[PDB]
């Protein structure tokens, strides 16, 4: 692969100059770092749970009364999951639910007095930042700003 | 008053677990059950020792 | 903790780090950014894919591996096998063809040393256009949206400068987002263009007259097709929705909304009128000859109310005939059995 | 509008729980318009702040994270968090759940240092470096005498 | 509003008071027909009329509103049965097509 993402022996990137047959290649591999909920979503798919559990179970009896206080309450949460509730992925979004129409109204007032909840206003503008997001990745992407609006998107998402 | 008052101890804390982990406190028949299935419907009695 | 000063500063961060030569690095980009449409260009002829194909399969082959192809836009392309497939091919181009997808490459990486070394070049120009309506990042994001817009086609070899090339694209790209996000029910530029005049013209009548101007000395003013019905018409939809949530009366927890009613629903005393139309119209529909009866009994009744083609097979002057006939057969027995007199309407 | 249709394809009861192809709108009056739901399918993710900023951070308690500090450094900016491999060093190997920052990160992924010392006048730095450049490999620090001490104070190649 | 009265607000204590006495039914009166439940009114209104006992209350929208008003975050709030089994409130008006 040139000029960019290039698997070696375990060096990096590599760059490319036809002049000389000067091969460059700068040396750190896939080092996976990310950030966002992508992280953490990843990080929420692979916890093994009953692993978690019986690791504090161990981690809650034996160490002094200090780390073990931690655990325990730490348990409680997990063990909740992990009782007849539902898995630990669900806590991420990737579609975000949107109330119905008639709950949060478009109505007409006095003359070209309309009126509406706000709610309304602040879907919009996560409608508008997330579709800037993808239409902003398609066309070429810098870093700086697919996080910028990333960022703004994870204000509006709340 | 008193109707109201059995309901400020209607709360028990833990000690020794069997199901759940110790330091809880939940209410107090919700173990007169557990206890109660415990130690003579299915023995191998899990003595949940309580505080009020 | 609070954005803004994040990205402004992020911005400055690797600005203040990568700044760009005012001739020199930006005229050698440049020369790599379209060197590489070109390029692309001829990767097309030679494998028969489309440009759309090689555009984006270098660039993932540089920005990101299968993970941003992945989220982004479904599976349509196999993240693994269809990309490094299509590699496989350009790897394997002779020399002669080879040596584009290296420039191609070389091509790509190039932009992005040009689109982040102006990306304050955008925050200052954003600085002006801001209370418009849209917070200042967007006002930023719109305008990078327009600084790309504008990479794609600068032509360096017509000598005049960069920088400012972007300026112009990216007034556009901010405005259109302005132009169109701005408001709740959207309005066209057009009307738009046109709501400013009649805020400005507003003023110069404040300027002089001291009234606030009638519908006729705005509408004298402005121009030609404007009349006194025009302006007022111009102005309700150049307000603003009032919040279906807002303090009313001696506010303190009476919530607007409540004042509201409602209409769709039929409040109990229509929902019973329906029960007693529907039965009592059902009675007096079978005391008829179903033959032309059960026509117009459905055509307003079941679909839409067109004589013409009313009927079934037989013509027209056998509609009216029953129809007119039997629909006052029906107005007279009912007369009798009085139901429908006191219009349940 | 009631039972009838978006654009009065159909406009009755009799055509109760079917639907249009024109328009498309099964039906019974309005009163449905303000019990339905619909989605927002999401670029990048971002999680359900209830769930972030309550005490007991739901998702900083069964993710060993800074229960609070940890999320708002990763989440709402770019301060990596270490997914899986990572093998290269930063002193030490592969940070497995740790995190690092855009300085760290930028000095690991695209190789180590990437100087840009550029030379004043025109007949100056030109003759220091020039011949020891293309393919001579530099030592660290190394001196560039003409104008201003131009020192290459990091590794390798130039 | 113009002519019709508006109606009485039944206030937390006047529910109390409900709940204190048997008054069971009652209280499900004031919490649905004679207020949220538009169902109800409606049929309860005809029932009348025509001369029958009212129509045993559905729901109140207040109920439903926060269903859709609680959903609309990624929390999801399902009803249930004897068995951990659904149980559909918005009636059949949410089930997709
Ligand atoms: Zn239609």
């Amino acid at each position: 692969a040139d000029g960019g993402k290039v698997k070696s022996d375990v060096y990096g990137r590599v760059e490319v100059d036809l002049v000389r047959n000067v091969v460059r290649v700068v040396e750190s591999y896939d080092i996976d770092a990310r950030m966002g909920a992508e992280a953490i979503q990843q990080l929420l798919k692979e916890l093994d749970l009953e692993a978690l559990e019986k690791e504090l179970l161990e981690e809650m009896k034996h160490p002094s009364r200090a780390r073990r206080a931690k655990a325990r309450k730490r348990l409680e949460v997990v063990r909740a999951f992990l009782d007849s509730g539902n898995r630990p992925e669900w806590m991420i979004l990737e579609a975000v639910p949107v109330l119905p129409p008639d709950l949060r109204p478009m109505v007409q007032v006095d003359g070209g007095r309309f009126a509406t909840s706000d709610l309304n206003d602040l879907y919009r503008r996560l409608i508008n930042r997330n579709n800037r997001l993808k239409k902003l990745l398609a066309q070429g992407a810098p870093e700086i700003i697919i996080r910028n609006e990333k960022r703004m998107l994870q204000e509006a998402v709340d | 008053i008193e109707i109201v008052v059995r309901q400020m101890m209607k709360y028990v804390e833990v000690t020794d677990p069997g199901d759940s982990r110790l330091l809880e406190g939940q209410v107090l028949e919700k173990w007169d059950v557990e206890a109660l299935n415990e130690r003579l419907i299915a023995e191998g009695k899990t003595p949940v020792a309580w505080k009020p | 903790k609070i954005s803004t000063s994040d990205p402004v500063r992020q911005y400055l961060h690797e600005i203040g780090q990568v700044p760009l030569l005012t001739l020199e690095e930006e005229v050698e980009l440049a020369r790599k950014v379209e060197e590489g449409m070109e390029a692309i260009k001829k990767l097309s002829e030679i494998t028969g894919l489309d440009p759309d194909l090689i555009r984006e399969v270098v660039r993932a082959k540089i920005l990101g591996s299968a993970r941003v192809r992945h989220i982004p836009g479904l599976k349509e392309t196999l993240d693994p096998k269809t990309v490094e497939e299509i590699d496989q091919k350009l790897k394997s181009l002779p020399k002669e063809h080879k040596r584009y997808l290296h420039i191609a490459r070389e091509g790509e990486a190039a932009r992005q040393h040009l689109i982040e070394a102006n990306l304050r070049l955008v925050v200052s120009i954003a600085k002006k256009y801001t209370g418009r309506g849209l917070s200042f990042l967007d006002l930023i994001q719109e305008g990078n949206q327009g600084l790309i817009r504008a990479v794609e086609k600068f032509e360096y070899k017509r000598r005049f400068k960069f920088s400012t090339y972007a300026t112009w694209w990216i007034r556009q790209a901010i405005n259109r987002a302005i132009a169109d996000q701005a408001r709740t029910i959207r309005i066209p530029v057009h009307m738009v263009e046109t709501i400013n005049k009649l805020s400005r013209t507003a003023r110069q009548l404040q300027q002089e007259l001291g009234r606030e101007p009638t519908y006729e000395e705005i509408a004298e003013a402005m121009g030609p097709g404007w009349d006194a019905k025009r302006v007022e018409e111009t102005l309700k939809i150049a307000q603003e929705p009032v919040s279906l949530e807002t303090p009313i009366g001696d506010e303190k927890d009476s919530f607007y909304g409540d004042f509201i009613p409602d209409e769709h629903l039929p409040s109990p005393v229509d929902a019973a009128t329906q029960s007693l139309l529907s039965e009592e119209l059902e009675k007096a529909l079978s005391k008829l000859s179903e033959r032309e009866a059960m026509v117009l009994k459905l055509r307003k009744g079941l679909i839409d109310g067109e004589e013409v083609g009313a009927f079934f097979g037989v013509t027209r002057e056998r509609i009216r005939q029953i129809e007119n006939k039997a629909l006052r057969k029906l107005k007279y027995h009912e007369s009798r059995t009085r139901k429908l007199r006191d219009f349940l309407d | 509008k009631d039972y009838e249709c978006a654009c009065g394809k159909y406009k009755r009861q009799r055509f109760e729980g079917k639907v249009c192809e024109r328009c498309g709108v099964e039906v019974t009056k309005s009163i449905v318009r303000r019990y339905r739901m619909g989605h927002i399918e999401l670029a990048t993710p971002a999680a359900h702040i209830w769930f972030v900023k309550d005490v007991p951070s739901k998702i900083g308690t069964l993710l060993d994270l800074s229960a609070t500090e940890l999320e708002q450094v990763l989440y709402f900016s770019k301060y990596i968090v270490l997914d899986p491999k990572g093998a290269i060093l930063n002193g030490v190997p592969v940070e497995k759940r740790q995190l690092l920052t855009d300085e760290e990160y930028r000095e690991l992924r695209y190789g180590k240092q990437e100087t840009y010392p550029l030379p004043p006048g025109v007949d100056a730095l030109v003759k220091d470096g020039e011949e020891v450049v293309k393919g001579q490999e530099l030592a660290p620090g190394v001196v560039s005498r003409l104008d201003g001490v131009a020192l290459y104070r990091f590794p390798r190649r130039v | 509003g113009k002519a019709q009265f508006g109606g009485q607000r039944f206030g937390e204590m006047e529910v109390w008071a409900l709940e204190a006495y048997g008054a069971a039914h009652t209280l499900q009166e004031m919490l649905t027909l004679k207020s949220d439940d538009i169902e109800g009114r409606n049929a309860a209104y005809e029932a009348i009329i025509k001369g029958e006992d009212v129509p045993e209350p559905s729901v109140p929208e207040s109920f439903r509103v926060l269903v859709k008003e609680l959903q609309a975050l990624a929390l999801d709030v399902q009803t249930l049965d004897e068995k951990d089994n659904p149980v559909d409130i918005f009636e059949g008006l949410a089930s997709k097509r």
